[PDB]
Order: structure tokens, then C-alpha cells, then sequence
């Protein structure tokens, strides 16, 4: 089988990473004791891919647990699932992380680094084919963000050729008051743009927006915008754990998704949205900005690649018709130098509470909003050398912050010139 | 001589289709050796510069042991 | 004798595979597990059959074929399906790790892993030959391994087999059914590569099959099911030559010599008739003078591409079921009289006409109309290059940028074997040209 190694880092990365293996259990039958209680043998031909099995009929996922604070993780095995994950998986700290992005890369993150790999070691040498990796993780923080990319860089010197995966959260103002997460986010990019395969974009300035103005939460939680994550994240790897043609394992997806190596920062989508449809209403909401979980107006930019996976009982020839129309109406928004550069995949089974939905997985040359957000967040304390003292103090030069700024920017500028591009 | 000319006809249907297992020998010999060596080349250069990844990560710690 | 050995290489090749071979028995009288109660010669035979299914002692059938992917999902629905029976465990060979859409992992880096094993499995089906006709390779053009690892295979067995006979059976890719964005880089490195090696290719586009199955059996979103039971037709109406004997059978060897008029230009264009659903058949008997007729409506052809507009080089028709000369002859001759088809002036205006008596054969619970006769033209056109224009065409919008190269790259591919392959398309392109144009 073709199995993916779960990796979740700081206390987002392991909010997010607990609600998607909420979300996906439920989808394929699996009860907190990890045990099969379903109606359909579908739930269970691509189980593999997530689950290990265990004596006595069980499955347990192949997730491991990392947090340089204690407490994350005894908040893990509280709230029920979490008594499903393998207890050895779990890969504590003491010290915690402070926001540093320098601890979580360099001192406190390389001291417990090791700790992690052996769980990640142990879990990849009995997978009989294994496909790679996924991590979960903040850029924000320095957990998470630090020690998350240098997780990622030790995962490639030891398994080069298996396919890198991030969902990676994006720092807003609107979320978080700390002051330090555009230095945490630019760094993180930095490692992100030359280590990883594929790296989903979660937003929290566009998670924030959606609860605040769409869903109409007048003061939202982290709960909410992670009902929302965990929306995304069961949509976007769909394909991944059922049956079907389409962008059904890591590789496959790379490589429909991602034209030049650099630019894999994908943009995904959801209808529809909630809280806690017919074919043409989804696929119009799917193209449409308020539906993003990055912010980025798609129509500020032309789509490099783009898969749409559409879930539930619908006419697949009706699917067929809205995603030409779609098309044929925003033909500018898709460059003309690659043809057929959107695919649609169509499974039977729904997420839990629709009846129908549609997820989107855009490779948009208007993501460059993000970065150019977080680059103007960045230089603005930059080039006044503010709090530089918390990462020269763990032995950082002032010269890496200027190449890790430089290298964004250059990817900014990759974007705007495959976006300026034409056929002639 | 039209006994000598039917034996050069067969001699050159046996010969060329021989050059053309040749050629197609070499030709698939001479690819695959050229992608082995490419395809090493890549992932020599990928993990020389992980280890460069590696020297920098050394000089950080040091650089803070010498600020003591 | 005169054996040949079947070759179906990665999901599509595998799946169309199953198509023909289910086929084939049904049309033989030949059960799931093996036994062929009509044939009296137990343990061997030079029946015609016995071109396409070798003979156990204990009265088994068993084809002559290979099964290859490099990943062992669609191989292991035949190995436990309705069929597991009628194949040797060794001839179904799988891998682990898939060639990921990639020409580059399907020829040099997965492939290379289990190359020579699958000619070892080849091998063992060649010296129980007695006398070895050639091979018949079905493959898509788009996916990575029907591209990369067809290709090797393809050069290898020029290696091992000198000239022996290579008939291709390859899927052409459409957007309908595509899974790749890549599949035009990958049917340009394919079809360059394998363009030396090749006698005989005969291309099916998924897009033409498709409207067939849409317009003419009313199938609302056509799946592969529906897909390859057309194409099994098509496939079973070619080698029907090979399979069966009769007074006034025509080789298939014999028609590529019409079809063939130099090395490169081996690329049949295969129309078939009457497609009809069993609702539309009912009270409706379709006759020679029709089906032939139907042959020259491009709406019928396996290739989307217009021969109105173009030059034959050779037209060839392979009738089967309740079909006599007088009427063969009949309708050949209206077609002459009327025109609507203009030869080469370098080709003689011949129609190569071949009849076998057994009418065709349906599976259970499908789309497809039992007719009482039937015909496969192929036809040697300048039309046919639009196919490879069109993709020559997307080929070039990606490349100019080089837009998924690194992903070849990545697996010791270089930009060289790109443009190379590109240049030999080209020059394929100006073949069809030049061989159109009049003579001084
Ligand atoms: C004025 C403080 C409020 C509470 C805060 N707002 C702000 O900081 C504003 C005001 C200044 C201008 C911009 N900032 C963002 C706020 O509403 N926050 C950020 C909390 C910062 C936390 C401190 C320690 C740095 C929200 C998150 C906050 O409301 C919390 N949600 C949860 C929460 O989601 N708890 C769930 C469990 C949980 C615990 C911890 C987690 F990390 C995640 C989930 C369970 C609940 C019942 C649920 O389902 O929603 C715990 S704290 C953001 C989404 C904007
Ligand atoms: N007609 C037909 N086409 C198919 C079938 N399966 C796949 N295809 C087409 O073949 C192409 C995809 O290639 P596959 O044959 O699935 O790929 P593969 O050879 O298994 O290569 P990898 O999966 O990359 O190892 C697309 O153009 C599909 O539309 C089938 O059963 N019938
Ligand atoms: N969407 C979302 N964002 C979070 C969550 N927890 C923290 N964050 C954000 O993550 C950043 C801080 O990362 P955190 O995970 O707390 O840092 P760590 O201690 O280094 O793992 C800030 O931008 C927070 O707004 C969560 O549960 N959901
Ligand atoms: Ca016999
Ligand atoms: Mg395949």
C-alpha cells in the first residue's frame, strides 16, 4: 500500500492535526478505541494510507505527536481521540518555545530533533510502500515554525526521494498580537520554498475574515477557524484516501500541481461554508474569493494548475458541463501555456453533515499577496533591527534574515512572471 | 555472376538487420548510462547541500557559545 | 503456427487487456477456467486460435500474453477477478511504485527494476512457440509507465527479437478522462522513441471513443467499462485475421503491406461499424452497402480527424458475420462511382477487402447491439497527422516554458531528449505533408 507518515509541531499544528484525525476517523468508521464500525468495504480498501494495523482488528495512525511545550500534548490525549495515537509517538520538551523561531530551528528544536526522527524512522521502515510525508505546523510561532522546517530538512537527507507535505498556517494581526511572526513566517518560507514537495497555504487573516464577515462570528475562537481547517484539509486529501484516478497519491498530485519546483504554495478552497447546494452553485463558489483559505483574489492573478474534488450524489455529467463553463467564462484566469490545467475528481461519499460539497486546490500566481502581506509586515521592524537581539542571541547572523527576505521576494517576482506570460 | 549477386543480397538483409540490433544496443546502452550518472548528480547535489545545511547549524550553536 | 504474443502495459494496456481477452473467449467458445469443450485436440493444435492461446494437457487454454504495470492494483483485480483462471501467475507481473504520470520513471528509474524480469516472463512465451509471428503491445501514450516502460520494452525487444513484428495497440489521451497534465510531453517521448521500433501502430483516441459511446450507445458520462468494450470490438475485428480461418480471410500481415508505403508512415486509421444500441437494432437490419457506407462518416473513426480533407494511401476493409462478395463488390463500387475519396496520385485506387464468417460477439450487460455483420475499415491518411499536430501543439505551449521539465529532469532526463523528440515529430509532421503533395 502507499502509506503517508503524519507529523504534527506546536500547539496549531497539533489543534489542527488533532481535528483532521477527528474528521477522517469518522469519514472511514473508526471509533476512538480504534476500532472499524461502518456500513461501506470503501471506508477500508485505501486505509493504509493513514492508519497502521494493529492485533486484534485495531488501526492506529501513523501520526506522530511533537511539541517543545509539555502541555499541548497532555491536551491531546484529553479530548476524546487521543486515546487512539500510539503512545511512544508522543515527543515532548520541556523548556517550551517563546516564539523564537532561532530556538525551534538551532538550539532548543536540534536538542529534541533526534527524539523525533527515531519515531518517524520506526514508522517509515515498516511501511511496505511508503509515499512520504505530511507535517501540520504554524510559521508563526517558533515551534511549529522552527523546529517543524528543520524536521523537514532532516526528513530529506534521510528519505530524498519521498514527497514533502505541509499545511502550513499563516500568521495575521487579526489572530495573534505578537509582533515577532513576520520574522517567524519569512524564515519559514525560506526553508518551505527549497524542502518541500507541496505546501497547502492556511490563512489565518482569511480563516479570521470568513468567520467574521461570512459565517457572521462576532468574536471567533481558534475552534472556529479550525472547523474550517479541518474542512479543508478532509477536501483537499480526499483523493488520497479513496478510490479513484485522480491525483490519488503525493506524487501524482506534484506532479499535475506543480509546474516549476519553487512554486508549490498552493491555495485552497472550500463550499460550502460553515459553522458549527446544486453542481453550478459549488462550482461558483469554488472560484470565488470568499470561498479561499488564503487571502488572495484569485482574479488578481492567472491559475498555473488547479484541482476541483467534488464530494457526494451528483450527475457527473452536470459536473462535467459547470467545470467547461466555469472555464470557458474565466478563461483569462487560467494561463493558455498549459492546457488542461484543470482536473476534476468526483467521490461518492460525503464529508459528515452535507449532503454535497466541493473542495479546490488552486496553484494561483495571485498568492503572491501573502507573501507580499507578510514581506511588508517583515521590513517594516527589519529595517529598524527590531527584537533582532532574541535570534542573534541563539547565534543567528543579521544576513540571514536578508536572504531569507531576498528569496521571498525573488518567489514573488516568479509569480509575476509566469502571471505576465503568454503563449506567442 | 547472378549466383554471386544473390548471395550479396542475403549477406546485406543479414547484415543490416544486424547494424540495426547493434545500433539499438549501444543506443539504449549509452542512455541509461547517461541518466545514471544525471540522476546521481542530482541527489549528490541535494544532499551536499543538506550538509551545508548542516555546517551552518554548527556555526549558529557556536556563535552562541561564544557569546559566553 | 504463427503465434503472437500480447503485451499490455500499464492501467489502460491492462484494462483494455481484459476487454479483448474476455472477448476472445466468448468468441472462441472459451469458458473462464480455461476448458474449451469444441476443440478435440487436447494438449496442443495448429487450430487458428492457437495463434492467441497456447494448451495445457489438462485441456486449458491459456493466452499468450503478458500483463505488466508497475504498481499492482489493476493487475490484482485480474489476478482475483472472473478470469484468474485462464492466466499463469508469472504472466501477470507487478511492481510496487507506479511511474507517477512520468515517461522519465517508467523508462529509467522504476522501469530499469523490472525490465529484465518481464522479458524472462516474455521469453518463456516465446520458446513455446513453434513459429513466432511477432508481438502486439497495448499501452496508453499519456501515463508514465504505457509511455516510459512501453518504450524500453519496445527498444529491448528489437534487441531479443531482431525483426520480428511489433503491432501497437496505443490510447491517445483526452481531456475527458485525462489524468495528467503532462501527457503530451509523455506521448512525444514515447512516440519518438518507439517510432524506429514499431511496424504497425494503431492509434485510438479516448476523445473519439468517447462521442461514440455518448452519440451513438446513449451513454450519459461514458466510463472506461464503456470505453474498452468499444475498443475490444475494434481490437477483436483486427486480429480476427489471425484467429479464425476461412476461404476468404486476408491476413493481417497482407494488409499491412497496403497500409505501410514507408517505415515511418505506419499509422492506420481504424473506423468501425455499425456501433448501435440493442433498442435502436430491433426491427433494423443494417447491410453491407450501410456499414460499408458508415466507414466514411468520421463520426465512426477511432482517431478524431478528418480524411475529407486529405489523401488516402490505402483502404482496407475487414468484414465479419453474414457478408458475401456479390455485395462486398456491390458497395466497393459505389464508393468508386460516387467518389468522396481521393487517392495519392503515386497509389493505385485499390479497397483490400478481407471476410470472416463468425459474427460478432457481445459480452453480457453491455451496451452493444448483437448485429448480424460487421466491418473495421483501416485506412492510410495524411489526416491522421492532425492527431499528432494537436499534440504536438500543447507539447509546444509547455515547453517554450519550460513548464513540469524539472520533474523529468529530476529523474536524469535532460532537455535534449525534449527537443529531440520534438524535432522527430516535426519531421513525422512533414512526412505526412510531403507524401500528400503530387508527383513531377
Ligand atoms: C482580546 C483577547 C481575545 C480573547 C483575543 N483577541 C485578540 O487578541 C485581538 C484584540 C487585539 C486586536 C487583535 N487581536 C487578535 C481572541 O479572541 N483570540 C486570540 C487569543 C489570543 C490568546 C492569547 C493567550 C495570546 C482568538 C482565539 C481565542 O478566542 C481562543 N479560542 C480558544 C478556543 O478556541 N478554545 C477551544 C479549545 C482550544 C484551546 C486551545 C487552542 F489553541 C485551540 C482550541 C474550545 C472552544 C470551546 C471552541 O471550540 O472554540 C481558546 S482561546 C483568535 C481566533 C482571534
Ligand atoms: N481507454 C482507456 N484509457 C485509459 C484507461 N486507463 C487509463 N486510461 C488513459 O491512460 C492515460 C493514463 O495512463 P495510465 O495507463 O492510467 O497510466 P500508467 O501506464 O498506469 O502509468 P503510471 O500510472 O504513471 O505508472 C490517460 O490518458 C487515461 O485516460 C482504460 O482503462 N481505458
Ligand atoms: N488557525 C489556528 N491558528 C493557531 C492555533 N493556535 C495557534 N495559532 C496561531 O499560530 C501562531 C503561533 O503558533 P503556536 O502554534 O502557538 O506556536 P508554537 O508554540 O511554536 O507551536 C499564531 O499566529 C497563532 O494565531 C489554532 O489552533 N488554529
Ligand atoms: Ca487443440
Ligand atoms: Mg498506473
Amino acid at each position: 500500500m502507499r502509506e503517508i507518515v503524519h507529523i504534527q509541531a506546536g500547539q496549531c499544528g497539533n489543534q489542527i492535526g488533532a481535528k483532521f484525525w477527528e474528521v477522517i476517523s469518522d469519514e472511514h468508521g473508526i471509533d476512538p478505541t480504534g476500532s472499524y464500525h461502518g456500513d461501506s468495504d470503501l471506508q477500508l480498501e485505501r486505509i493504509n494510507v493513514y492508519y497502521n494495523e494493529a492485533t486484534g482488528n485495531k488501526y492506529v495512525p501513523r501520526a506522530i505527536l511533537v511539541d517543545l511545550e509539555p502541555g499541548t500534548m497532555d491536551s491531546v490525549r484529553s479530548g476524546p481521540f487521543g486515546q487512539i495515537f500510539r503512545p511512544d509517538n508522543f515527543v515532548f520538551g520541556q523548556s517550551g518555545a517563546g516564539n523564537n523561531w532561532a530556538k525551534g530551528h538551532y538550539t532548543e528544536g536540534a536538542e529534541l530533533v533526534d527524539s523525533v526522527l527515531d519515531v518517524v524512522r520506526k514508522e517509515s521502515e515498516s511501511c511496505d510502500c511508503l509515499q512520504g510525508f505530511q507535517l501540520t505546523h504554524s510559521l508563526g510561532g517558533g515551534t511549529g515554525s522552527g523546529m517543524g522546517t528543520l524536521l523537514i530538512s532532516k526528513i530529506r537527507e534521510e528519505y530524498p526521494d519521498r514527497i514533502m507535505n505541509t499545511f502550513s498556517v499563516m500568521p495575521s494581526p487579526k489572530v495573534s498580537d505578537t509582533v515577532v511572526e513576520p520574522y517567524n513566517a519569512t524564515l519559514s518560507v525560506h526553508q518551505l520554498v527549497e524542502n518541500t514537495d507541496e505546501t497547502y497555504c492556511i490563512d489565518n487573516e482569511a480563516l479570521y475574515d470568513i468567520c467574521f464577515r461570512t459565517l457572521k462570528l462576532t468574536t471567533p475562537t481558534y475552534g472556529d477557524l479550525n472547523h474550517l481547517v479541518s474542512a479543508t484539509m478532509s477536501g483537499v486529501t480526499t483523493c488520497l484516501r479513496f478510490p479513484g484516478q485522480l491525483n490519488a497519491d503525493l506524487r501524482k498530485l506534484a506532479v499535475n500541481m506543480v509546474p516549476f519546483p519553487r512554486l508549490h504554495f498552493f491555495m485552497p478552497g472550500f463550499a460550502p461554508l460553515t459553522s458549527r447546494l446544486t453542481v453550478p452553485e459549488l462550482t461558483q463558489q469554488m472560484f470565488d474569493s470568499k470561498n479561499m483559505m488564503a487571502a488572495c483574489d484569485p482574479r488578481h492573478g492567472r491559475y498555473l494548475t488547479v484541482a476541483a474534488i467534488f464530494r457526494g450524489r451528483m450527475s457527473m455529467k452536470e459536473v462535467d458541463e459547470q467545470m467547461l463553463n466555469v472555464q470557458n467564462k474565466n478563461s483569462s484566469y487560467f494561463v493558455e501555456w498549459i492546457p488542461n490545467n484543470v482536473k476534476t475528481a468526483v467521490c461518492d461519499i460525503p464529508p459528515r453533515g452535507l449532503k454535497m460539497s466541493a473542495t479546490f486546490i488552486g496553484n494561483s500566481t495571485a498568492i503572491q499577496e501573502l507573501f507580499k502581506r507578510i514581506s511588508e509586515q517583515f521590513t517594516a521592524m527589519f529595517r529598524r533591527k527590531a527584537f533582532l537581539h532574541w535570534y542573534t542571541g541563539e547565534g543567528m547572523d543579521e544576513m540571514e534574515f536578508t536572504e531569507a527576505e531576498s528569496n521571498m521576494n525573488d518567489l514573488v517576482s516568479e509569480y509575476q512572471q509566469y502571471q505576465d506570460a503568454t503563449a506567442d | 555472376e547472378k549466383r554471386e549477386h544473390e548471395r550479396e543480397v542475403i549477406q546485406k538483409a543479414i547484415e543490416e538487420n544486424n547494424n540495426f540490433i547493434k545500433m539499438a544496443k549501444e543506443k539504449l546502452a549509452q542512455k541509461m548510462e547517461s541518466n545514471k550518472e544525471n540522476r546521481e548528480a542530482h541527489l549528490a547535489a541535494m544532499l551536499e547541500r543538506l550538509q551545508e545545511k548542516d555546517k551552518h547549524a554548527e556555526e549558529v550553536r557556536k556563535n552562541k557559545e561564544l557569546k559566553e | 503456427m504463427r503465434e503472437c504474443i500480447s503485451i499490455h502495459v500499464g492501467q489502460a494496456g491492462v484494462q483494455i487487456g481484459n476487454a479483448c481477452w474476455e472477448l476472445y473467449c466468448l468468441e472462441h467458445g472459451i469458458q473462464p477456467d480455461g476448458q474449451m469443450p469444441s476443440d478435440k485436440t487436447i494438449g496442443g493444435g495448429d487450430d487458428s486460435f492457437n495463434t492467441f492461446f497456447s494448451e495445457t494437457g489438462a485441456g486449458k487454454h491459456v493466452p499468450r500474453a503478458v500483463f505488466v504495470d508497475l504498481e499492482p492494483t489493476v493487475i490484482d483485480e485480474v489476478r482475483t477477478g472472473t478470469y484468474r483462471q485462464l492466466f499463469h501467475p508469472e504472466q501477470l507481473i507487478t511492481g510496487k511504485e507506479d511511474a507517477a504520470n512520468n515517461y522519465a520513471r517508467g523508462h529509467y528509474t522504476i522501469g530499469k527494476e523490472i525490465i529484465d524480469l518481464v522479458l524472462d516472463r516474455i521469453r518463456k512465451l516465446a520458446d513455446q512457440c513453434t513459429g513466432l509471428q511477432g508481438f502486439l503491445v497495448f499501452h496508453s501514450f499519456g501515463g508514465g509507465t504505457g509511455s516510459g516502460f512501453t518504450s524500453l520494452l519496445m527498444e529491448r525487444l528489437s534487441v531479443d527479437y531482431g525483426k520480428k513484428s511489433k503491432l501497437e495497440f496505443s490510447i491517445y489521451p483526452a481531456p475527458q478522462v485525462s489524468t495528467a497534465v503532462v501527457e503530451p510531453y509523455n506521448s512525444i517521448l514515447t512516440t519518438h522513441t518507439t517510432l524506429e521500433h514499431s511496424d504497425c501502430a494503431f492509434m485510438v483516441d479516448n476523445e473519439a471513443i468517447y462521442d461514440i459511446c455518448r452519440r451513438n450507445l446513449d451513454i450519459e458520462r461514458p466510463t472506461y467499462t464503456n470505453l474498452n468494450r468499444l475498443i475490444s470490438q475494434i481490437v477483436s475485428s483486427i486480429t480476427a485475421s489471425l484467429r479464425f480461418d476461412g476461404a476468404l480471410n486476408v491476413d493481417l500481415t497482407e494488409f499491412q503491406t497496403n497500409l505501410v508505403p514507408y517505415p515511418r508512415i505506419h499509422f492506420p486509421l481504424a473506423t468501425y461499424a455499425p456501433v448501435i444500441s440493442a433498442e435502436k437494432a430491433y426491427h433494423e437490419q443494417l447491410s453491407v452497402a450501410e456499414i460499408t457506407n458508415a466507414c466514411f462518416e468520421p463520426a465512426n473513426q477511432m482517431v478524431k480527424c478528418d480524411p475529407r480533407h486529405g489523401k488516402y494511401m490505402a483502404c482496407c476493409l475487414l468484414y465479419r458475420g453474414d457478408v458475401v462478395p456479390k455485395d462486398v463488390n456491390a458497395a466497393i463500387a459505389t464508393i468508386k462511382t460516387k467518389r468522396s475519396i481521393q487517392f495519392v496520385d503515386w497509389c493505385p485506387t485499390g479497397f483490400k477487402v478481407g471476410i470472416n464468417y463468425q459474427p460478432p460477439t457481445v459480452v453480457p450487460g453491455g451496451d452493444l447491439a448483437k448485429v448480424q455483420r460487421a466491418v473495421c475499415m483501416l485506412s492510410n491518411t495524411t489526416a491522421i497527422a492532425e492527431a499528432w499536430a494537436r499534440l504536438d501543439h500543447k507539447f509546444d505551449l509547455m515547453y517554450a516554458k519550460r513548464a513540469f521539465v524539472h520533474w523529468y529532469v529530476g529523474e536524469g532526463m535532460e532537455e535534449g531528449e525534449f527537443s529531440e523528440a520534438r524535432e522527430d515529430m516535426a519531421a513525422l509532421e512533414k512526412d505526412y505533408e510531403e507524401v500528400g503533395v503530387d508527383s513531377v
